[PDB]
């Protein structure tokens, strides 16, 4: 079954940041979702697997972050 | 409760 996670794109001051072009990819290279961050946390439901959050572009004035890999385990545990 | 929070930080460009 699927596991609930939340993704937050923030600035250096701990505040949610709008305007980043984001994607979520699985270990086989399939794109699960693409979106533009909107200044709020974004929920996902994901089946077990290895995934990567990848920033395609940052809002004007910000640096692109390194991708974040994580694993959703068979039992709902998520490891970063 | 207990939903994992995955946080990606966008640093400022020097300008």
């Amino acid at each position: 079954s699927a596991t609930h996670i939340k993704f937050s794109k923030r600035d250096e001051d701990g505040r949610e940041l709008a305007g980043a072009t984001m994607e979520l990819r699985d270990s086989s290279g399939k794109t699960i979702s693409t979106w533009i961050s909107d200044g709020h946390v974004k929920d996902f439901y994901l089946y077990p697997g290895k995934y990567t959050f990848v920033e395609t572009a940052a809002p004007d004035g910000y640096e692109v972050a390194t991708p974040i890999e994580f694993t959703v385990n068979e039992d709902g545990q998520v490891t970063v | 409760r207990g939903v994992p929070h995955i946080v990606m930080v966008d640093a400022y460009k020097r300008y």
